[PDB]
């Protein structure tokens, strides 16, 4: 009857596999949850700069995106996308940094297109704290600030945020880690 | 002050921790 | 010795069952957690209006309650209760909407009875955004704003919030989903 | 402005997602 | 071939064990997560005062520490430590209460040493609400407000917060539970 | 107003719920 024993064993094994995926998926979920921000500001910590940058060049991982952050408990859902080895006109020469609108559970109640002012910036871990950054007001005609249809809209930002040379030779990187900060203006919003 | 569309090159990866 | 093999198999199976419940229970927990609000405002999204409304009529599910929301990190715990097919004087003719005080971990420190002003409202997904709503100040003698003893107090609200006709014929429902919003005044609270 | 008690009819269900 | 059956059974059992730890660890994680505060204020609820106090005397558990709380979504990580039977000059006679700086994910961006004003206090569940508390401004030379290296710095506070007599004979304890509250000033922080 | 260092006696335990 080992067939029966074996069948049962087989079933259990499949279950344990599912369980392992279920579990891992939750570790991820916890992580995202543990780093959520609802005031429209994001502080994204990227560890392993060297290794990651290399994965960029090689092309194993051209970009990285942050956990999601919000303008409020029930507001716009957004995240950041970075390219360690550059994108577009800055590929191979710059670090590209973009803003991303994601499909939020409450999009139906939020104003569109997205018109909140976004401020992209790379923090200087140096004692002078001369953080690099740039702000812009969404272009009302860009399909990037359109009411989401897919999980996330087309990212918008600066392909040439910083020269890779400037970066690596400045005091922005420290302990093989960098910090990206995004600031979305929420004042504009009347009383969402 | 004008957003510049990014190339959805792919090879993306969620990284936060 | 298949008895032994079988005994072990039996034990493992029971465990896997527990694990599945444990897991599901967490998905739920994540959901609630992922939608918590601590500024005293709740935005409750109800999907599948048609199917759900029918379950109301039939009586499989007379009402639905929101995930909990708070007046602050350590303040009052509350939630909303809705009746798609109506309750009380509005049963079968209206959508009833009520406010609910739940037993909070910090009730011992909070003032009682609950006297914060509550504003119930159904959002208009229409372009005009003429949301339906109603406010009221808790009746200090109602056992609904009494210091909780059970998981949740007796709900209070408007049995006749909106006529089912008005509702279904307006632009409040969109994509078989509606949005209920509750607003609890937190200013009153000195510095909880 | 006065809350009206609801009938704890039952058949309740947590729905958020 | 029972060896094979047994081997498989053995493997599965080990897995189920891991799974149980994984699960429990998450219950904990949920708990912490479910009680996080980001406005620099902590309300710590300690249940089972009697039993716990006894574990203190006996020395099974000399102290207890709160879940972590923050000055902001990406600010300082802190927690509280209490000694039910007292520490230092107050051991056996007082309840000692201390503040603790923990290693935060964003320490690299935060100012050091920690100079935010901290207010320790034990809440009075009594009708008069005459809460006991004390404030102080971090001593810039204390290794307790230094940029963390280990999981948590050396705690600082008042070994003689309250006489055990005063405590137990006052209306601070209620239903075998007490509430500790900590208040870290966040105004000082320019715009972290 | 001056923090007083605590004795890391040990026998600690996380307690919140």
């Amino acid at each position: 009857n080992t067939g029966l024993l074996e069948s049962q064993l087989s079933r259990h094994d499949q279950m344990l596999s599912v369980h392992d995926i279920r579990l891992a998926d939750m570790d991820l979920r916890f992580q995202v949850l543990e780093t959520a921000s609802y005031n429209g500001v994001l502080i994204w910590k990227i560890r392993d700069y060297k290794r990651r940058k290399q994965e960029a060049v090689m092309g194993k991982t051209l970009s990285l995106y942050s956990q999601p952050f919000y303008t409020g408990y029930f507001g716009y859902k957004m995240c950041a996308r970075v390219y360690l080895n550059g994108d577009g006109m800055g590929k191979g020469t710059h670090l590209s940094l973009f803003f991303v609108i994601m499909r939020g559970e409450y999009d139906a109640l939020l104003p569109w297109p997205f018109k909140q002012k976004v401020t992209l910036m790379l923090m200087d871990q140096g004692s002078s704290r001369r953080h690099l950054g740039d702000a812009f007001k969404p272009d009302p005609n860009s399909s990037s600030f359109k009411k989401p249809t897919g999980e996330m809209n087309i990212a918008s930002g600066c392909p040439v945020f910083v020269a890779q040379t400037v970066l690596e030779n400045g005091t922005y990187i420290k302990d093989d880690t960098i910090f990206i900060k995004v600031i979305v203006d929420t004042s504009d919003l009347p009383d969402p | 002050s004008v957003p510049v569309p990014a190339t959805e090159l792919g090879s993306t990866e969620l990284v936060t921790t």
